[PDB]
């Protein structure tokens, strides 16, 4: 199921990016075609290219496959924020089917930051968790700090990050700090400190019990 | 629309059995070959098997069985012996060929893709807990469920405005947790939550 | 050997006179003027096969494309070895300009083919162009072809048809193919010595 593909690309709007899909002389050194698939993040694959150069309808003219020897290439001209997906190439080898390993993909925004206290119901249940929100920033590299009375709390959080949004093209991240309610209520101040690229003097949002 | 529909998937134990039908309308079933393509969590696609006449990838051989009924215009995949690594969302797929009326898989592509139905191999079941993240952006969080998936709607579900439904976090508890949030500049709103295979439907109105 | 006549020339992956053969034409469609050729097809005391146009001559179209369930070789879809089925490239089927002057002082056996389809959306799938043609000429003869398109049965599992044609290209002469679609070009040809 693996041909070969680069892990991820990066590009700028309107610019051109080239997607390689390599392979042995066994499969693409055979002459079997290469097909591509554009699969939106949390959706089925959509047939992108077929027969190495051809596209079905609903597909833009900004997409062109080019097949060369044991390799093949997906190119895109006139980029858009609608084009963000995982791009896989498919081909056959001694039947079966083989796939690429896929390839993922500009103004700097400062992330809108928030901090959300715990619920009530979550308390009488059992333990308690605390969530910090960062909305719609670029770039992807970043960091979040949980400061309890300045104490940098390590061990207590897992954080998930949203795949780049379609039309704005901006990520968002929720950091969830999971605790034990007993070990929770002692102190008062609970913070979130965020350093972005657009930063200036850094930002820390918090609250009191 | 042209509808590929795969139904009946959920939690199975290792060494279990699962029969997944793909349900079809919009064309003539008998006139096309069909396939199954599966995608594991955080992974790409892997050919499972196809039928016009049956073909199978190597990882599934002898423990998977592909079967088509054009009388009822559906097709199955019988999965027994199922281990662990078999957990993937299952897309029922259309095989489309330059050479037309061919029933042939050899070289053709996949134009039409199913919606997908997640098969999970593990034990044991669960259902989530819905607590609000409350304002002076906002939304609610989902704690402690199993298996995946859940699904988050908003205000009866018709809201696409600044909404964020996060990637689920498999926790230390071995129980997925996550958050769905919305956005807004200044100032009743409910998130509508279903985790289907606990038979769970919950919706909680949010406000401070 | 196992084959018929025509397909054996076209190359017909299923075979490497014969009364009533298993494999004549693996893909359906007509055969234009079988009979005539048959007669002077024998009376040949000398024979060999050589190339004229490789698939590598075309940069503007997608060359190795058509191979079908109707023409497999050991369970794998293939095509008449010597004929070449041409598909659009990059969503585009530029009109073909190609000519072959016979520099050999020995004569030449020439054949080519036309693919008939059913739906014109399906025509749009392969050749991209709704209305196509084929026109060829040598010296005496000038041919003009158009695909007939409505719908059809399943013969050889296939709903489409393929008509093939033949000629004899004199030495120090040429042959001129013109098509923007629905065309099956040659690859290898036959040197012929008559009785």
């Amino acid at each position: 199921s693996v041909l070969t593909q680069p892990p991820s690309v990066s590009g700028a709007p309107g610019q051109r990016v080239t997607i390689s899909c390599t392979g042995s002389s066994s499969n693409i050194g055979a002459g079997y075609d290469v097909h591509w698939y554009q699969q939106l993040p949390g959706t089925a694959p959509k047939l992108l290219i077929y027969g190495n150069s051809n596209r079905p309808s609903g597909v833009p003219d900004r997409f062109s496959g080019s097949k060369s020897g044991t390799s093949a290439s997906l190119a895109i001209t006139g980029l858009q924020a609608e084009d963000e997906a995982d791009y896989y190439c498919q081909s056959y080898d001694s039947s079966v089917v083989v796939f690429g390993g896929g390839t993922k993909l500009g103004t700097v925004a400062a992330p809108s930051v928030f901090i959300f206290p715990p619920s009530d119901e979550q308390l009488k249940s059992g333990t308690a968790s605390v969530v910090c929100l960062l909305n719609n920033f670029y770039p992807r590299e970043a960091k979040v700090q949980w400061k309890v009375d300045n104490a940098l709390q390590s061990g207590n959080s897992q954080e998930s990050v949203t795949e780049q949004d379609s039309k704005d093209s901006t990520y968002s991240l929720s950091s969830t700090l999971t605790l034990s309610k007993a070990d929770y209520e002692k102190h008062k101040v609970y913070a979130c400190e965020v350093t972005h690229q657009g930063l200036s003097s850094p930002v820390t949002k918090s609250f009191n019990r | 629309e042209v509808q590929l529909l795969e139904s009946g998937g959920g939690l199975v134990q290792p060494g279990g059995s699962l029969r997944v039908s793909c349900t079809n309308s919009g064309f003539t079933f008998s006139n096309y070959a069909m396939s199954w393509v599966r995608q594991a969590p955080g992974k790409g696609l892997e050919w499972v098997s196809a039928i016009s006449g049956t073909y199978y990838a190597d990882s599934v051989k002898g423990r998977f069985t592909i079967s088509r009924d054009n009388s009822k215009n559906t097709m199955y995949l019988q999965m027994n012996s199922l281990r662990a690594e078999d957990t993937a969302v299952y897309y029922c797929v259309r095989d489309d060929s330059y050479d037309g009326g061919g029933h042939y898989g050899l070289h053709n592509w996949f134009d039409s893709w199913g919606q997908g139905t997640l098969v999970t191999v593990s034990s044991s079941t669960k259902g989530p807990s819905v607590f609000p993240l409350a304002p002076s952006a906002l939304g609610c969080l989902v704690k402690d469920y199993f298996p995946e998936p859940v699904t988050v709607s908003w205000n009866s579900g018709a809201l696409t405005s600044g909404v964020h439904t996060f990637p689920a976090v498999l926790q230390s508890s071995g129980l997925y947790s996550l958050s769905s949030v919305v956005t807004v500049p200044s100032s009743t709103y409910i998130c509508n939550v279903n985790h289907k295979p606990s038979n769970t439907k919950v919706d909680k109105k949010v406000e401070p | 050997r196992d084959c018929s006549v025509a397909g054996w020339l076209l190359g017909n992956p299923m075979c490497d006179e014969k009364a009533n053969p298993a494999n004549d034409l693996c893909y359906p469609g007509n055969f234009n003027d079988y009979e005539e050729l048959k007669h002077l097809l024998s009376r040949i005391n000398h024979f060999e096969k050589i190339q004229i146009i490789p698939k590598s001559s075309w940069s503007d179209h997608e060359a190795s494309s058509g191979v079908s369930s109707a023409c497999p070789y050991q369970g794998t879809p293939s095509f008449f070895r010597n004929v070449v089925w041409l598909i659009k490239k990059n969503n585009t089927y530029p009109t073909i300009k190609r000519s072959y002057n016979n520099t050999n002082q020995e004569d030449l056996l020439i054949l080519w083919g036309i693919h008939h389809s059913n739906d014109a959306a399906e025509q749009t799938k392969l050749y991209q162009n709704p209305t196509t043609y084929i026109s060829v000429g040598t010296s005496t003869l000038n041919q003009r072809l158009v695909p007939k398109i409505a719908t059809r049965s399943k013969v050889n599992g296939q709903s489409g048809r393929m008509d093939f044609f033949w000629t004899i290209l004199k030495p120090n002469d040429a042959i001129n193919f013109e098509s923007n679609g629905n065309f099956i070009a040659p690859e290898y040809a036959y040197k012929i010595v008559k009785k």
